């Protein structure tokens, strides 16, 4: 059975949770008390919720989901809220003090405590899977737990396991909006296990969102409880061909097979082309061929970025919904000859496509429409080196006079630490300087 | 006598069995469940060319189904045609392939294949007098090129004489759907080149060009394209299951298309193809079903002949017809077309006519050729393939499970020694 | 009259003979409550009850059979069950402690208390006996009264009667499971008499029928009910040919005249063929000729064992229902040409071959399908010296410590009782070592 660990880690990355846990409930027919309705005489784990949710005895689901966080108050959102009864109490880890936007505070200090208590909730849902498929940490690079933290997990993590698969999703930080002004610093100390314990480190970040969220939706105010449904429709898209049927299904092994080039080279930005408002969504054209199109769009990008600063090494389209194939490989071809979409010239095949037939729940009281087919592009690209170098320029600026420091290093770290991570965050830049350039003879 | 054992292997593979499956079961009137519903004696003599019979005339296939994951298995066993096959036949691991040749042929491959040759023994230790095996698989895919290249170097160290052809897909440029299907591609062409007796290479854009352009389709799946495929697979084992006026069994073709050993790579090809609504518009005959089968727009291999020459062909027509005809639309071709044709071999043409045609058309005919203008094929691998090799791009995934390079650069070399064989059979008089 | 003895004793010697007089209550036509029902104006000793059911007046009938435990509680779940006008009163014999997995209590203290009444039953059901064929001794290796006990019957039971063939069904401690911990302090203790005293010594173990019943059978979770409907029909197959008509029957006494080449070589492992579930029953080829193919099988065995590692003596078909021999000698000579199949080569003429003519029956409630022909393998190997090897390994681990020597010293035996039976099983193992090896000149 295709199980997989859904981990969620400080602020950022329990609020998140909130917006992915809402969906399966919907996506598999779950009330939020944890109940399949009665009109389910049908195959369970054959619409395959047990990827996301143990079956207790007597028809109640509960997920293969951790909620951690160093303060007690995020998850006491989740007690009550409405979710109050779909969670297993012992999977609601609480600490006292959070790390306090400080990695010193959530790798050393407070992180300790609580680290073998949750390694073992974990074991509890390890020893319960079968053929499990790996973990999806969700976290937020600039909090101190989802940093801290973050860190000192995976490094638990890649120990016990090594051997599958580990995803993030982070949010990185945005150029012009913060709100914690050591954001840098909490960053530039998150590298170091994001490149050597991550398998495939996701990055988005919230101007991105405001972007896509106004234009193309034309919501007037957006607040974090309106981007997280849609971070979840990129999550949601990813992981739904493990657990529903479709021609040319993928695996969480498959991206990375085919998404990753190198070691190191693993953070692919994602995409979702129908972000259409209910009203909007009339004045369609929303077949295959434009939903392709608008993948490769630089303004429907999930990261500050544009791709027309860079170069492409691999796309990966993850459809959903009422799909002809020769539909898609006549928008590949289109895609292929423009000559605005720089592929890379050691690739020369493009890209990777994948179909599944469940089409995306409208999330209740959430910001989309309904559509039909439904598009995410994971897609590896040099361009990401910009959002690197807007970054370590705010950490450069603040460290030269070493700012922040008395207070990192009174916590359990070294002056030394942030000359590595500097230098590991260098290299990683440097790498997408090397492998955008061609080799010629 | 001359059973015919069926590996179909990874995903692609058990789709198209899946429907190939559909179709033999029409042909010999197998109910869903297993029973028989046909009323002509002609489909009971030779079903045991496909079906053992089981206690109380059900007919259980002998095809065993090969799987790195459950999913294919649960959808053919849940479908309308899962009633068919024997479950000891449904073996499946759980760990899925990556599209990994490395993960299907050493790893996870090697711990399965104990428990599927055990399989292979109960179908091959009850058969009469077996002729040959085949392999349904994906040039491109995890199980069906890794897994499926283990099962065949496996089956030639116990059944070394029998024919074992497979029906591969292979990848074309135009359509990619795959970032790596070079890599899995060119490391099973190794293997297919030391191992099978006849390999008719398929593509997936030569399959699109007959439902555009012959057939008038609108929007094909994978559903409509291997319907194509196994309308091809039936003709080939025709005259081994139904009587005819020239038979022509597996080894009748293989012996008489391969000039030289090494050169077992064909091109099928099928006639009539039409649209419904012309129909009644085309006049169906024996000079209009020549027409098609050297036309190049009804290749289900995505090249054209006329960068090449045709080593030999065969001709494997299906219903009542005529013998002259046939023996002169089979000579008007090779002497119009004198310079598409290798001239160091007479009579290029193999006829096979038998008596049967599908099931709702009557003269039916089968293309396979042997044509020198398969070059165009593994050039266009070997192109993508140097271009990432350069870089030794992805190349951790696989020196990760088993692998190393000196297993690469052999086996690209292993396939571009052959595009040298067929270009020294294409031209030097 | 063919008449024979069934001894049931400890409590899986008990409880193995609910499924054994389970299955001829259906073999022969007879109602829970001893009663062969109105539609049998046909031959009752024809049909051949009269073996295992001495027919009381007024058409009635109860086993030739005595229930024999130390402990009150086992039989008590005979009176009542369903069985509780089926057995005589008088031959359900109860202690008041059982001998508690302690060979000294069974053997010496409390064993001897009992011995004689159930020596007293024997007699009064072998003077009721006209051509007596011999005993049925069921019971495990590793209780206290399927060991001890038994130890002193088959003593008593060799003096008394001598000629008669007695059988036995033991139960080897499997290698991983095991539930007392001095199970191998009771099975070395009772090799004694079960290498001198009885004729013929079966052993099965659980582990290799829990393989059976997962792979061929597809059941999920065995209990002991389930194993024992399958000892059941080897049993059944083998003292059918007594009692019903078909060509080339086989007495008890045909099975050691070809089964057993030498004095104390007499440890032959059964096998069963058709062990097939319900809807693979469909999908069948059930001839003669597969299921005897399924008999040389390593994975088919009721032992612990790969006859892959040694090799066999003898072998022994025992067919049951709708069979034609030539059907049978074409595929022995399938066997005989096999070099996977190594007999010994002293042997030459490989095996003996029986049938018959009534096909088993379906137990109600049972794991088998309705098959049509049916096959025990009873045959001689070197290869069950292994399943000594991993168990003489653990006795001498405990020895070794002297571990739980006091509580057996203190209940009337020796310690130097220990260093003989020791050496007379290594001496068993020693046998067939120099049984497996050929002579050459
Ligand atoms: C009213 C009438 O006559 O209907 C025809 C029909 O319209 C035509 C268009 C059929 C039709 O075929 C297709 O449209 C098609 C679909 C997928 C893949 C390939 C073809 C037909 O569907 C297919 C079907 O074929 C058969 O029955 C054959 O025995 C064939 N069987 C299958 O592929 C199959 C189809 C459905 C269910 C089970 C089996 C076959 C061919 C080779 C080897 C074995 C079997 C036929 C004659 C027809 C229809 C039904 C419309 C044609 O195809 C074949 C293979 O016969 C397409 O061009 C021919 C010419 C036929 O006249
Ligand atoms: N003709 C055909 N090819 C297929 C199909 N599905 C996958 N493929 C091919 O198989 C390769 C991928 O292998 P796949 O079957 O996904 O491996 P899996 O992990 O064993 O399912 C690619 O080269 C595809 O073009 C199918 O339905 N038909």
């Amino acid at each position: 059975m295709r199980e997989c660990i859904s981990i969620h880690v400080g602020q950022a990355g329990v609020q998140i949770g909130n917006a992915c846990w809402e969906l399966y409930c919907l996506e598999h027919g779950i009330q939020p008390d944890g109940q399949m309705p009665s009109d389910k005489t049908i195959g369970g784990g054959d619409d395959s919720f047990n990827t996301f949710f143990s079956e207790t005895g007597a028809g109640k689901h509960v997920p293969r989901a951790v909620f951690v966080d160093l303060e007690p108050t995020v998850i006491d959102e989740v007690r009550t809220g409405t979710y109050r009864q779909l969670f297993h109490p012992e999977q609601l880890i609480t600490g006292k003090e959070d790390a306090a936007n400080n990695y010193a505070r959530g790798h050393y200090t407070i992180g300790k405590e609580i680290i073998d208590l949750v390694l073992d909730r974990i074991r509890k849902l390890a020893d319960q899977c079968t053929g499990l498929q790996g973990f999806l940490v969700f976290h937020s690079f600039g909090g101190g737990t989802g940093s801290g933290f973050t860190s000192l997990l995976m490094e638990r993590l890649s120990v016990d396991y090594g051997k599958k698969s580990k995803l993030e999703f982070s949010i990185y930080p945005a150029p012009q909006v913060s709100t914690a002004v050591v954001e840098p610093y909490n960053s530039i100390l998150t590298t170091h296990t994001t490149l050597e314990h991550s398998d495939c480190a996701f990055m988005v970040d919230n101007e991105a969102i405001y972007d896509i969220c106004r234009r193309n939706l034309d919501i007037e105010r957006p607040t974090y409880t309106n981007l997280n449904r849609l971070i979840s429709q990129i999550v949601s898209s990813i992981t739904a061909s493990l657990r529903f049927d479709g021609a040319l299904n993928v695996d969480l092994t498959e991206f990375q097979t085919n998404l990753v080039p190198y070691p190191r080279i693993h953070f692919p930005l994602a995409t979702y082309a129908p972000v259409i408002s209910a009203e909007k969504a009339y004045h369609e054209q929303l077949s295959v061929a434009e939903i392709t199109n608008a993948c490769f769009e630089p303004a429907n990008q999930m990261v500050k970025c544009d791709p027309r600063h860079g170069k492409y090494m691999a796309c990966c389209l993850l459809y959903r919904g009422d799909v002809v194939p020769k539909d898609v490989n006549a928008a590949i071809a289109t895609i292929k000859t423009k000559r605005s979409i720089q592929f890379v010239d050691w690739c020369p095949t493009g890209f990777k496509v994948g179909i599944n037939y469940q089409p995306p729940t409208v999330v209740p009281g959430g910001d989309l429409a309904k559509v039909q087919r439904a598009v995410c592009m994971l897609s590896n690209t040099t361009a990401i080196a910009e959002a690197w170098a807007r970054l370590d320029h705010k950490f450069d600026l603040m460290y030269a006079k070493r700012a922040f420091v008395h207070w990192y290093v009174g916590e359990g770290m070294e002056e030394g630490e942030f000359s590595e991570a500097r230098e590991d965050m260098a290299a990683l830049e440097k790498d997408y300087e090397e492998v955008g350039v061609d080799s010629v003879e | 006598m001359r059973e015919i054992v069926h590996i179909q292997a990874g995903q692609c593979g058990n789709q198209i069995g899946a429907k190939f499956w559909e179709v033999i079961s029409d042909e010999h009137g197998i109910d869903p469940t297993g029973s028989y519903h046909g009323d002509s004696d002609l489909q009971l003599e030779r079903i045991n060319v496909y079906y053992n019979e089981a206690t109380g005339n059900k007919y259980v296939p002998r095809a065993i189904l090969v799987d790195l994951e459950p999913g294919t298995m649960d959808s053919v066993r849940s479908g309308p045609f899962g009633q068919i096959f024997r479950p000891d036949n449904f073996v499946f691991g759980q760990s899925g392939a990556g599209n990994n040749w490395a993960k299907g042929h050493y790893t996870e491959g090697a711990e399965l294949v104990d428990s599927v040759l055990d399989v292979v023994r109960k179908e091959s230790e009850s058969c009469d007098c077996l002729q040959g095996f085949q392999l349904t698989h994906s040039l491109g895919g995890g199980t069906g090129s890794g897994m499926g290249t283990l099962l065949i170097s496996k089956i030639r160290e116990e059944y070394p004489d029998r024919i074992m052809n497979t029906f591969s897909v292979m990848p074309s440029p135009k359509v990619s759907d795959t970032v790596v299907e070079p890599y899995n591609a060119t490391l099973s062409v190794h293997q297919l080149v030391e191992n099978t007796d006849e390999t008719y290479c398929i593509d997936n854009e030569a399959l699109y060009d007959i439902c555009f352009r012959t057939l008038k389709l609108t929007t094909p799946t994978y559903g409509d394209l291997n319907h194509l495929v196994s309308a091809t697979m039936s003709g080939v084992t025709t005259c081994l299951r139904f009587p005819g006026q020239l038979n022509a069994d597996l080894r009748k073709l293989a012996v008489n298309m391969v000039p030289f050993p090494r050169l077992h790579f064909f091109m099928p090809g099928f006639a009539p193809l039409t649209s419904r609504g012309s129909q009644q518009y085309r006049a169906l005959t024996v000079p209009e079903l020549t027409q098609q089968m050297f036309d190049s727009k009804n290749m289900m291999a995505a090249c054209d002949p006329r960068h090449g020459r045709y080593l030999t062909v065969a001709a494997i027509f299906r219903g009542r017809m005529s013998m002259k005809e046939v023996d002169e639309q089979m000579l008007n071709v090779q002497n119009k077309n004198s310079s598409y044709f290798v001239e160091w071999i007479p009579n290029n043409v193999k006829t096979a006519v038998c008596d049967i045609p599908p099931r709702g058309l009557k003269m039916s005919a089968t293309f396979i050729g042997n044509s020198t203008a398969i070059q165009e094929l593994f050039k266009r691998i070997s192109e993508q393939f140097t271009a990432m090799f350069r870089r030794k791009a992805f190349l951790h995934w696989y020196t990760g499970e088993g692998m190393d390079e000196m297993e690469f650069t052999e086996a690209e070399s292993n396939m571009n020694d052959l595009v040298s064989e067929y270009q020294q059979y294409q031209d030097a008089t």
